[PDB]
RNA sequence: AAGUUUGAAAAGCACUUUGGAAAGAGAGUGAAAUAGAACCUGAAGUCGUGACAAAGACAAUGGAAGUACCUCCAUUUCAACGGCCAGAACCAGCCCUACUGCAUUAUCCUGUCGGGGAUCAAAAUCCGGCGGGCAACGAAGUGCAAGAAUCUUGGGUCUUGG
RNA sequence: UCGAACCACCUAGUAGCUGGUUCACAUCGAAGUUUCCCUCAGGAUAGCUGGUGCUAGUAGAAGUAUUGUGCGGUAAAGCAA
RNA sequence: UUAGGGAUAUGUGGCGUCAAAACUUAUGGGCUCAUUCUCGAUACGUGAAAAGGGUGUUGGUGGAUACAGUUGGACCAACCGAAUCCACCGGCCCCGAAAAUGGAUGACGCUUAAGCCCAAUUAGUGAUUGCCCAUUAUUCCUUUGGUAAGGGCGGAAACAAAUGGAGAAAGUGUAGCCCUUCCGAUGUAGAUGUGGCCUGGAGGUUAGGACGAAGCUUAUGGCGUGAGCCUAAGAUGGACCGGCCUCUAGUGCAGAUCUUGGUUGGCGUAGCAAAGAUCUAACGGAGAUAUACUCAACAUGCAACGUUGGAUACUGGAGCGGGGAAGGAUUUCGUGCCAACGGCACUCGUA
RNA sequence: UUAAUGAGAUUCCCUCUGUCCCGAGUUACUAUCUAGCGAAACGACAGUCAAGGGAACGGACUUGAAGGGCUAAGCGGGGA
RNA sequence: CGACGUCGCUUUUUGAUCCUUCGAUGUCGGCUCUUCCUAACCUAGCGCCGCAGAAGACGCUAAGGGUUGGAUUGUUCACCCACUGACAGGGAACGUGAGCUGGGUUUAGACCGUCGUGAGACAGGUUGGUUUUACCCUACUUAGCUGGAAAUUGCGAGAAAAAGAUUAUCCGUGCAAAGCGGACGUCGGGUCGUUGGGCCUGGCGAGCGGUGGGUAGUACAUGGUACGCUCAUCACC
RNA sequence: GUGGGAUUGUGAAGGGAUCUCGCAGGUAUCGUGAGGGAAGUAUGGGGUAGUACGAGAGGAACUCCCAUGCCGUGCCUCUAGUUUCUGGGGUUUGUCGAACGGCAAGUGCCCCGAAGCCAUCGCACGGUGGUUCUCGGCUGAACGCCUCUAAGCCAGAAGCCAAUCCCAAGACCAGAUGCCCACU
RNA sequence: AUCGAAUCGCCACCUACAAGACUGGAGCUUGCUCCCUCGAAGGCGCCAAGUAUAUUCAUGAUCACAAGACA
């Protein structure tokens, strides 16, 4: 008989199977549609999630109750050290999908890029790309590279560059990994000849995030969510809890199927892996593209709040540390925990909305302690509240008298 | 597919030359889908190695909408409790022909799978088949002898493109380039073709006279 | 519930070596320890091991025909010898196919006259009168056929036996 | 162990009811219908079947015709009988 | 409609593939187009359909008009130059035609059908069997049994080895006395027959065994339609036992929620989670600091015991305190000991 | 009829709350992994489905669709 | 919309039957959870109206999505309060008890009415009344290892490749063109078989390079790479 | 050919034969995407506008803009919840002679409490093209006229298909690459 | 390098394309006439590198997987 009352089913059947992601990094499954009228450009960048904070800004949209009024928006800070281009790959269209034509490697590759080819790099012979280096720049090596490049011009419809992260430049103590994260970045815009020209010009060079994205644009985020291991149906799928009277347990699905079909359907909620799934998230507005603190210390200083602050909150980002490189401030939240590498992709949905077109001007960036109810924005503000402490007197007295 | 190093090493030790099995290449353009499949299925069961090309130009009787609805009724059949390991609906015209041949074979026997594995299907004519030799047709499965030309018919590629096939434009672009390249090559080699024609015509005046009379008796001169 | 049924005799395993011991490895007794003390014989079922056979997913098993490989099995043959294999000859018997005559047409076959028809004009389809008649090429697709495969060297018989 | 305890015995209590019932081949081969029965999940009793035959091996034959000679009130028809 | 086999023909059903047969036959005629249960190809099988309707197409019947009917032009008659329109009845197709997992002319598919009706057999050429499938028909071989049908059976004569043969029983039944001939052969319940098979004993007879009986083992083969019989081998055994005639019986097992013994997957699985708890050094102990090479130690002897001293904790006087009854009867004590037992362990023990 | 009494049956109000909206976090003992020890129930044979017929609801049969093998933790649709 | 009639469909009602199950297929309702149907309540389109507008009626395609909170009752139904775009109807063994619950139904205790002489009876009322087992196989959910195209074998050779002394006997460029542009030499030896023969190897050089020594400026996010010059070494050789 | 093993059960050490197996792949990246899943869906307000329509009474809609319900995928800056960081303080009974330090009350109890986890109790994000239905039309016969149709066309639904999104080569990728090795 | 194998048509002339209601080309009369390459052959390959002056074939004994196969 039919169910007594109707309610929507729990969970999205399009995110199946709810299994662990094949990779820990975020990878774009598709790239934004190529349009030949634009100049060649890169379409993605790899960043690292540092932490979260909140900002203050005026809202510009007319007709709203918050028009020309201040709002508070949570933001995510992602560290974006520059990326190194190490290779060029070309794809030709076939009736069974894209096929790689070949790979043009750079003449020199970084040590941290070659570490990706080893499980124990320090105790290995470290012979990666040693024969490729000797073969290249020779008479036959130069011809082979030219022939591969000509094949891209003749048969390729898609041109991608091979880029890798710089964990030496990140200088993060909690990240752990020393082998670079390698990904392919599609070159959109222009003709195929123009795409190869830009890719060749980028070989062995550093690429900054601000040359791939702009301050007020939106972007897509490809990332892997935080893992929770095995979880029950209540948490994994959001089913209701059974009454306290229930024998043999409450956090269960009461009926996992009718008598016929004499099977459990794939649409029934079951316990299993929860979290650590790859997700492509849409329309994350960039709120700031920050410069490295070594270059510009006043990262969190705005035209309205003149306090000299960096983006790093008092006491550091919890479990991550200091943001020492360029960074991207995305509106809202992104999937995955801190320290995790993430891919920022140029948006694929239309960007004609008023919300997506709005120009963002930050008025205040919070830098209070993320540890336990931060009430000071800077260390100087904390000093003015307390003044000299007992440990300040001891340190000063020894310096004032014993050393002088 | 890709040969093993042991296989390559054995061949060099044997010192053999390049080998190609006897393969029949069928041009399926303007062929009735069911009649071509039945003929090909019997030939596969007789031990023939068959490669079919231009599967996107096969024909089915009736309007395109009627045959599109026929495929959509096939698409809706799936194992409800688990669509994986359910019926697998292939959208490409070459896979549609392969499925049609498979249903005309004893697919659940080793002998039937030997016949099925001897068939290779393609959309268009790929480069590895272009120069292998002359293509064949099936006269009893051809459209202009099978359909009354007043009746509407569908082209398999046009039907497949609207039910999920995503490479209709790729095949069309590749087929356009193939015909231009083949036409340019055929526009060349004309001098070679006419040179041999005049050599056969002029040779009649150089051979012994009684050999010419024998040729005339059997209609070769 | 339980045969103390080891062996003819206890001759019931001295002694060496490893082990805490139980025991193992040797060495001895005995015709025989795979007769070592609940000890004659020692089955089935189940399990271990070595060797080999392979084998997708058709639950496995099964039937019928072959084949590949094995075979501590049986029998036969080993000189103009064979009870083995194969091919051609001939015979007898079957089973097949080739080669056909008798009868019958008439609502028919022809010529001619008249009508009628449609044409630029005809002819023909068509209907009557009269005169002749075999539509006879492999005449008809109509009734029945008995034609010695010897003449005039058909085929098969690994579907029979010589 | 209780709407009649436990132990041994009569007791292998009776059961038209349920279950089981151990070698091969050969020649034959059914019935669920009749009558009676406190008879309706069972029996007797004819019928069908096997075995043994007996009698002068065409005899007193026949799920069939033909020809004579009887029987009939269903189909149809009728209501102007 | 059925003994065990072969060949040749058929029956029903079929000849696009699956799947043997028209490698999609003809030099046969017509009809049909059906957009989400998706035209049709369903005898039985209603095992899917009606009333009603269609200016879909293809046929008929009967009437009407012919310088017609339709247009343009002035509610009727004129230009304009060909066949129309009125009613009715068929064929196929269509609508009527809505159910619950995804699915069914068997599937694919088929539309110059591979659909429906009809009609053929290489086609207006010359005459009357296209092809494929049976446990059917015909025929050949073999078996078996008859309400079976007949012949032969008084050794014809001759014939050593070394170098034509063998048999010939007056017979129900056997390895059938031999030969020829004809017919039948499936079968539940059930009946009967069998010089039919097998087991333990008895009266007879004739044999075997220490140069190996019974029993047991088998890719040991042979014989029999079978029940079974026999041989071979044992790198099995160690003392009895086979054939034949007759007699006799506690005489043949796959199943009875059958009986008894043993084994077995589940399975190194479920578990061994109330009563809070143990740590440390030393001593004891076989219970260790247990090692080819390399090698300073870790990364190659782990984990577990008893006693004593410290530490920590529990019982908390209605006590895991100290004594008795009932019940038990040596569990008490010392020494020794660790096969079994104390569901882990023990060097400890109510063993 | 009835004061008092009631682990008796019923209705309402105050208080109170995770009973609920609507779930979240934490602890001990498990489960889980290891060392030692070590069962039972059950067990024709087995174990992927759709439709079809069929003793009218198949794991075996017909026609299709799936199906590479072996595994750990769960789970209660089927195994009528 | 449709009387008198008439033709259907459905299996969400009851009845009829007695085919399956009586060496047992767990009974109502609710809770939970998933899926399916369409005879469509809302949501998307579109016709028509006794269609001015607004609000509606009727109909077509369409099941993708949605379809509520409560008082009484064990209830299914029913009814009322309220919200809403709307509060549509159904199937899945009257879906779903080794998923729960146990209020009802339907044991034994007990009370009432009616009936019965009585023991007792009542599709009459009432109160109280044990809900067992998964560790097996599939299914499903996650989680590991792992071979395999003759789907384990055959040596059983098929490229969504190139384009030539038969893929050998060079590299680019071009259209499978016409053409065009490039290429390290030299001096010996050994060793096999028609032309400046194949292969192996040594000595002098040169060139393109890989590493390290010494040096100068510059680039890049700024410890760490690249680049000029010059030595040494190795490789093509 | 070469390398490594073995053969059938009553002894030992040596010789042959005959079988089986290995003899070219390993290891690390970046990608392809067949097939399968599949998701966004509704309401209100502003404005249109007291306008169209209507005698009056009454009284709409699309572009656009702003919110919201349900559903979905995440996240932890804020706010809230949670404490065996028994963190820091209090506080009761017992207890070590007291103080100190503590301890016991299976976390004694009370207040506050980081990190982590977590709530539509907080916060962020949730998209594009086609093919067609029904239907409305264009051209246009059949049938001199007529007619959306019959041959052709146009437009076109929350349906359907693909893009986006998730898993992904038993889909056996002759896709591309890094190092050895083997062959050469 | 085991390895003995089953397979028995080559190509650098087919290995380009499209249409069968009309595709060799014209005319007007639109189904006839006229012109041509006459509308029914991918080229080779089958034993003298080419149609002739020629030349080793055995005993591999009458079938047997061709006892051989880089065309
Ligand atoms: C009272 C009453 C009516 O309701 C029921 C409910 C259950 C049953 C049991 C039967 N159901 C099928 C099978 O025949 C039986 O299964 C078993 C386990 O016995 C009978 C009647
Ligand atoms: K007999
Ligand atoms: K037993
Ligand atoms: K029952
Ligand atoms: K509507
Ligand atoms: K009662
Ligand atoms: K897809
Ligand atoms: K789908
Ligand atoms: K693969
Ligand atoms: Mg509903
Ligand atoms: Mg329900
Ligand atoms: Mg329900
Ligand atoms: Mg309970
Ligand atoms: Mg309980
Ligand atoms: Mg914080
Ligand atoms: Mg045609
Ligand atoms: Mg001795
Ligand atoms: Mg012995
Ligand atoms: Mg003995
Ligand atoms: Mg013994
Ligand atoms: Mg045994
Ligand atoms: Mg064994
Ligand atoms: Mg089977
Ligand atoms: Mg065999
Ligand atoms: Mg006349
Ligand atoms: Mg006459
Ligand atoms: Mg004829
Ligand atoms: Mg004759
Ligand atoms: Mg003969
Ligand atoms: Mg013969
Ligand atoms: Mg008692
Ligand atoms: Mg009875
Ligand atoms: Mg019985
Ligand atoms: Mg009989
Ligand atoms: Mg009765
Ligand atoms: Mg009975
Ligand atoms: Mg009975
Ligand atoms: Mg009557
Ligand atoms: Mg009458
Ligand atoms: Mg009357
Ligand atoms: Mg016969
Ligand atoms: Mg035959
Ligand atoms: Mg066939
Ligand atoms: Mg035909
Ligand atoms: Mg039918
Ligand atoms: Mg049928
Ligand atoms: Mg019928
Ligand atoms: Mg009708
Ligand atoms: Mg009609
Ligand atoms: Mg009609
Ligand atoms: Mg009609
Ligand atoms: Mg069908
Ligand atoms: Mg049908
Ligand atoms: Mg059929
Ligand atoms: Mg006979
Ligand atoms: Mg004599
Ligand atoms: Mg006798
Ligand atoms: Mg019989
Ligand atoms: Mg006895
Ligand atoms: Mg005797
Ligand atoms: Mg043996
Ligand atoms: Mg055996
Ligand atoms: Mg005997
Ligand atoms: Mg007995
Ligand atoms: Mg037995
Ligand atoms: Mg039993
Ligand atoms: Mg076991
Ligand atoms: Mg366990
Ligand atoms: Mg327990
Ligand atoms: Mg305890
Ligand atoms: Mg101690
Ligand atoms: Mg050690
Ligand atoms: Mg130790
Ligand atoms: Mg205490
Ligand atoms: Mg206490
Ligand atoms: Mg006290
Ligand atoms: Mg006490
Ligand atoms: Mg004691
Ligand atoms: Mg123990
Ligand atoms: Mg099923
Ligand atoms: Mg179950
Ligand atoms: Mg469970
Ligand atoms: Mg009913
Ligand atoms: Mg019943
Ligand atoms: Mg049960
Ligand atoms: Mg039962
Ligand atoms: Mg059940
Ligand atoms: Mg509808
Ligand atoms: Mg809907
Ligand atoms: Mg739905
Ligand atoms: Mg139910
Ligand atoms: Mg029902
Ligand atoms: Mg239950
Ligand atoms: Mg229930
Ligand atoms: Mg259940
Ligand atoms: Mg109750
Ligand atoms: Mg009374
Ligand atoms: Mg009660
Ligand atoms: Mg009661
Ligand atoms: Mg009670
Ligand atoms: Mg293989
Ligand atoms: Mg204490
Ligand atoms: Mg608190
Ligand atoms: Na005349
Ligand atoms: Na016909
Ligand atoms: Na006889
Ligand atoms: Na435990
Ligand atoms: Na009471
Ligand atoms: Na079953
Ligand atoms: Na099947
Ligand atoms: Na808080």
């Amino acid at each position: 008989s039919h169910c007594k009352f109707e309610h929507p089913r729990h969970g999205h059947l399009g995110f199946l199977p709810r299994k662990r992601s094949r990779q820990i990094r975020g990878r774009a499954r598709a790239f934004p549609k190529d349009d030949a009228t634009q100049k060649p450009h890169l379409t993605s960048f790899m960043v690292f999630k540092a932490g979260m904070t909140h900002i203050v800004r005026d809202v510009d949209r007319p007709g709203s109750k918050v028009n020309k009024k201040e709002v508070v928006e949570p933001v995510t800070i992602l560290e974006a050290p520059p990326m190194v281009i190490v290779g060029i790959v070309g794809y030709r269209q076939t009736p069974v999908g894209l096929k790689t034509i070949g790979t043009v490697w750079a003449h020199h590759t970084s040590v941290e890029f070659r570490r990706r080819y080893y499980k124990n790099w320090k105790q290995s012979a470290q012979l990666a790309f040693s024969r490729q280096k000797q073969f290249a720049n020779t008479k036959e090596g130069k011809v082979a590279e030219a022939r591969t490049l000509n094949a891209f011009a003749k048969k390729a419809s898609v041109i991608r560059v091979i880029a890798h992260t710089q964990l030496r430049k990140l200088r993060n103590h909690r990240v752990g990994v020393k082998k670079a994260h390698v990904q392919e970045i599609q070159v959109n815009g222009g003709s195929v000849a123009a795409k190869i020209a830009l890719a060749k010009s980028l070989l062995e060079k550093e690429v900054r995030v601000d040359s791939v994205f702009q301050q007020s644009e939106a972007c897509d985020v490809c990332s892997v969510t935080k893992g929770h291991g095995t979880e029950g149906v209540v948490k994994r799928w959001g089913v209701a809890c059974l009454p306290r009277k229930t024998h043999r347990g409450l956090r269960k699905v009461a009926c996992i199927g009718a008598w016929h079909p004499a099977r459990v359907m794939y649409t029934v909620a079951r316990a299993g892996q929860h979290g650590y799934h790859h997700r492509t998230q849409l329309n994350k507005k960039i709120y700031q593209i920050g410069r490295s603190v070594a270059v510009e210390p006043n990262q969190a200083t705005t035209t309205y709040d003149l306090t000299a602050k960096t983006i790093t909150p008092m006491g550091g980002f919890v479990g991550y540390g200091t943001v020492r490189n360029d960074y991207v401030m995305l509106k809202g939240s992104v999937s995955g925990p801190r320290r995790r590498v993430m891919t920022l992709r140029r948006p694929m949905a239309p960007q004609t909305s008023r919300q997506l077109k709005e120009k963002i001007v930050l008025k205040f960036i919070d830098t209070s302690s993320k540890i336990g109810h931060g009430r000071f924005q800077t260390k100087k503000e904390k000093n003015q509240w307390f003044g000299p402490l007992k440990k300040d007197r001891i340190r000063r007295e020894e310096r004032l008298r014993k050393e002088r | 597919a890709f040969p093993s190093r042991k296989d390559a090493f054995r061949a060099q030790r044997k010192g053999a030359k390049k080998h190609r099995p006897e393969i029949i290449v069928i041009d399926l353009k303007d062929h009735v889908l069911g009649r071509a499949a039945a003929v090909v299925a019997k030939q596969l069961l007789l031990g023939k190695k068959i490669t079919v090309v231009r599967c996107e130009q096969l024909n089915i009787a009736g309007t395109e909408i009627r045959n599109k609805i026929k495929y959509l009724q096939y698409l809706r059949k799936r194992k409800l409790t688990n669509p994986t390991k359910g019926p697998f609906h292939h959208r490409a015209p070459s896979d549609v022909f392969v499925r049609t041949v498979r249903s005309m074979l004893p697919r659940y026997t080793k002998r039937g799978m030997k016949a099925l594995n001897s068939l290779v299907a393609y959309e268009g004519i790929p480069p590895n088949v272009v120069r292998t030799g002359g293509r064949v047709v099936i006269p009893r499965a051809q459209r202009h002898v099978c359909y009354r030309s007043e009746r509407p018919y569908t082209v398999l590629g046009n039907m497949c493109k609207h039910v999920g096939w995503k490479y209709s434009d790729v095949v069309a672009n590749l087929e356009k380039a193939r015909v231009e390249k083949a036409s340019r090559h055929h526009e060349k080699q004309a001098k070679l073709r006419d040179a041999w024609k005049s050599a056969r015509k002029e040779a009649l005046a150089k051979m012994p006279k009684h050999n010419v009379e024998v040729l005339k008796k059997f209609g070769y001169a």
